[PDB]
């Protein structure tokens, strides 16, 4: 439980919705690397990481035995489905506020579960496509997870921006408002 | 309201004094729930739900699968281990000390460093300030790096030189930003 | 990670049989099984470890403290051990078995009572040579006639009267076909009896 | 190369 | 214990085949290796519950492999060439790198035409009388010939029942005429027993040698006997 360092090899995860999977590997709370299951390739997230060769043959029979596994404790619990969580939604900058600075944005979502989320930037009403990129599900000690959002940015005055978080156990989409003031 | 099955496996490593103490819990989640998991300290499978149970003695019985997990310690951990140690374990991050007024409140943005070790101190003419002063739990960033934002209630006149002293791993020498009223 | 071991070995019956393996570009997360194959049949999986020495009901196998090396052991070596056996790195990617060029270990039979000699057997014309009771170190030779068909070696093994023996067949259905010139370019021992 | 824990199959199914 | 079906297998060259395999139970990770005389294995496909994470190893489109159930897997190659003849292995372990256990094989020999296939020729020869007063034992030699391809079992059967010690066959059958491509093979064998036991009239000896040719599926034009899957023996009685 108590540790210096606490590393996870791996975090393998599988769900019935999609039907959707997920293989990491985390160090201290932070993501090593995603397997890409479609296009069977392992994406580090450091450059130094990148002198490591991890085969993604690997991910593909630990989600297939993860698929026999979740179909055998469905039988077993009588379809106990996942009970849905409220997401806490938080949004701050990397660095000090400077206009006309390059700076990122970051969404914060934390106690997601089930792990199905839809994270979209907003800028004065209007839905943002360009400059954006996800983490993936990064797990928690009480094996529920959270995921970040960034978003480039070029501070000014009279840009507002919104984070739009769509989660089953939100009523309504949460909107998280940024301003630079 | 979609209905969704979550199962988790995750392959925990523990490290403590370096290798002086290693320990690996090999955890099996339904949904949000621990069912069966393989501490290193017992060497053998224990369920941890009833769930888990025929899981439990399933893998026990057979001596391929406890064969590996019993030797996944040296295997798994200490093998991982002496790879980050030249990867993970030496990636240093220099800080960056911003002072900024909120007068009042002055507050001192440490942000994009890693590891995660900071110890952060106020100063108000060579004196240090412990009463009037919050700080923000260690802020995640989520792309290997950290930030802190430590804020402190202050009474400026005429003089006075708030200093922010700051102490990271990655620093010989500490660095002190200097903000006067 | 690459193993490299002798191309044969030979060993005598009764005797402990050491195998030895070089595996020194080995890592921390890699095994070092032991495979066996004889003739064609399907391969036969023997030991493996990690670390230090294991044991198991049919070999021993002992990983030096460096683990740059590692030995097979086989305690009671018979002939039912006569195959070729393969040392193989397990760890991380490794999930096909890929054999190299092995060590064929031919354990060599103790020929007790050596009485060369070459007899003819009749069918239950035509007529057949056996030569028999010869010793291990004596090699038969294929025929210069092509007509003439001789077998390689084989041993005998006679568990109920603790006995073994090496033996050949020579045939031919040319007219006339002589015992006596069946195993001359062999060559027969000094003393083969011809009755 | 980093080497992973591996899960193993559930029974009954 | 992996199960393979079947243990040889003899077919024409453009024929379709079908391999089975039935690994050890609670296996989830099943394996296809090919292997030939003198050479390493040959990794082709392997399988993961039901779904295959990696197609490649396999020769060409025309070898293709199937575990619906997802237990018993089938490798099928169809339009077969001389090229595909070797032995096809099969492996399993509980999941993916674990410990492999392999099956005992299943021998194929694609031919150019089925008008060279030929069944043994089975004769048994006596001990001779010098022998049993020599050395007080009696050995018995079984000569197969004239068979192909070399797809034979030599087993000595004695008084009804399979005999093991003082049993020697060779391992690789000669060919007839080495210079021939479609050379018909010649295997011996020897079976040696006390001078007491041979003089026995009672005791029966039967040499089986179990050839594997055509089977049912298998067409035949020609004139001569159909070489079908068959047992072909040669029996002696002691001599007093
Ligand atoms: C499974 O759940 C159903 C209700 O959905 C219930 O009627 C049934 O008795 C349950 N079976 C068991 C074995 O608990
Ligand atoms: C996420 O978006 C997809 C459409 O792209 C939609 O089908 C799904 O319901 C959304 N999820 C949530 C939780 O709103
Ligand atoms: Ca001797």
């Amino acid at each position: 439980i108590v540790a210096d360092h606490v590393a996870s090899y791996g975090v393998n995860l599988y769900q019935s919705y999609g039907p959707s999977g997920q293989y990491t590997h985390e160090f201290d709370g932070d993501e090593q690397f995603y397997v890409d299951l479609g296009r069977k390739e392992t994406v580090w997230c450091l450059p130094v990481l990148r002198q490591f060769r991890f085969d993604p043959q690997f991910a593909l029979t630990n989600i297939a035995v993860l698929k026999h596994n979740l179909n055998s404790l469905i039988k077993r619990s009588n379809s106990t489905a996942a009970t849905n969580e409220v997401p806490e939604v938080t949004v701050f900058s990397k660095s000090p506020v400077t206009l006309g600075q390059p700076n990122i944005l970051i969404c914060l979502v934390d106690n997601i579960f089930p792990p199905v989320v839809n994270i979209t930037w907003l800028s004065n009403g209007h839905s943002v496509t360009e400059g954006v990129s996800e983490t993936s599900f990064l797990s928690k000690s009480d094996h529920s997870f959270f995921k970040i959002s960034y978003l480039t940015l070029l501070p000014s005055a009279e840009e507002s921006y919104d984070c739009k978080v769509e989660h089953w156990g939100l009523d309504k989409p949460l909107l998280k408002h940024w301003e630079p003031e | 309201s979609p209905e969704d099955f979550v199962y988790q496996f995750k392959g925990m490593c523990y490290f403590t004094n370096g290798t002086e103490r290693v320990r690996l819990v090999s955890r099996s989640i339904y949904n949000r729930e621990e069912i069966v998991r393989f501490d290193s300290d017992v060497g053998e499978f224990r369920a941890v739900t009833l769930l888990g149970l025929p899981a439990a003695e399933y893998w026990n019985s057979q001596k391929d699968i406890l064969e590996r997990k019993r030797a996944a310690v040296d295997r798994v951990c200490r093998h991982n281990y002496q790879l980050e140690l030249r990867t993970t374990l030496q990636r240093r991050v220099e800080p960056t000390v911003t002072i900024s007024p909120s007068h009042n409140l002055l507050v001192c943005s440490v942000t994009d460093f890693y590891p995660a070790q900071i110890k952060v101190r106020w100063f108000r003419n060579d004196q240090e300030e412990t009463a009037g002063v919050v700080s923000t739990p260690l802020i995640r960033n989520g792309d290997w790096t950290f930030q802190i934002l430590v804020m402190l209630e202050m009474t400026p006149q005429r003089g006075d030189v708030y200093t922010c002293h700051v102490e990271h791993p990655s620093l010989q020498s500490p660095i002190t930003v200097e903000w006067r009223a | 990670m690459k193993t490299t071991q002798p191309p044969s070995m030979d060993c005598a019956e009764g005797r402990a049989a050491n195998l030895p393996c070089n595996h020194s570009t080995i890592s921390g997360n890699e095994y070092v099984y032991w495979y066996r194959q004889i003739h064609s049949q399907g391969p036969q999986y023997i030991i493996h470890g990690l670390k230090n020495n294991e044991t198991n009901e049919m070999a021993s196998l002992i990983i030096t403290e460096d683990r740059k090396s590692s030995t097979l052991i086989l305690p009671h070596a018979t002939l039912r051990d006569t195959a070729v056996y393969y040392c193989i790195v397990w760890g991380g990617a490794t999930n096909k078995l890929i054999f190299g060029t092995g060590t064929l270990l031919a354990v060599q039979p103790n020929i007790q009572n050596p009485d060369p000699a070459v007899y003819q057997l009749r069918d239950s014309d035509k007529s057949v040579c056996l030569f028999t009771d010869f010793d291990s170190q004596t090699n038969v030779s294929q025929s210069k006639d092509s007509d003439v068909y001789i077998t390689d070696k084989c041993v005998l093994d006679m568990r109920s009267m603790d006995f073994k023996s090496n033996s050949a067949v020579a045939w031919s259905n040319k007219s006339d076909f002589a015992c006596a010139n069946a195993f001359n370019n062999s060559i027969i021992p000094e003393d083969t009896f011809f009755p | 190369a980093p080497q992973p824990e591996l899960p193993y199959p559930q029974p009954g199914s | 214990g992996v199960s393979q079906s079947p243990s040889n297998k003899v077919t024409e060259k453009g024929k379709d085949v079908e391999l089975r395999c039935d690994p050890i139970s609670g296996h989830t990770a099943l394996y296809w290796y090919r292997q030939s005389l003198g050479q390493g294995l040959e990794f082709l496909i392997y399988f993961q519950g039901n779904s295959a994470p990696d197609k490649s190893g396999l020769p060409s489109d025309r070898f293709s492999a199937e575990r619906t159930g997802g237990s018993v897997s089938t490798l099928t190659i169809q339009r077969t060439q001389q090229e595909d003849s070797a032995v096809y292995l099969c492996a399993s372990s509980v999941r993916s790198t674990d410990t492999q256990y392999f099956g005992p094989g299943t021998r194929l020999t694609v031919l150019e035409d089925l008008k060279n296939v030929f069944p043994p020729e089975v004769a048994v020869f006596e001990p001779s009388e010098a022998e049993i007063s020599h050395t007080q034992k009696a050995t018995l030699v079984c000569l197969a010939t004239g068979f192909y391809p070399d797809h034979v079992e030599l087993s000595w059967w004695v008084n009804g029942k399979e005999v093991h010690s003082g049993v020697c066959t060779d391992p690789q059958p000669l060919k007839e005429q080495p210079a021939l491509n479609d050379s018909r093979y010649a295997l011996s064998s020897r079976l040696r027993v006390s001078a007491t036991f041979w003089q026995n009239p009672r005791n029966h000896f039967r040499c089986q040698v179990q050839f594997y040719g055509l089977s049912e599926n298998d067409e035949w034009t020609q004139d001569r006997a159909k070489p079908v899957t068959q047992i072909v023996s040669a029996e002696a009685w002691g001599r007093a």
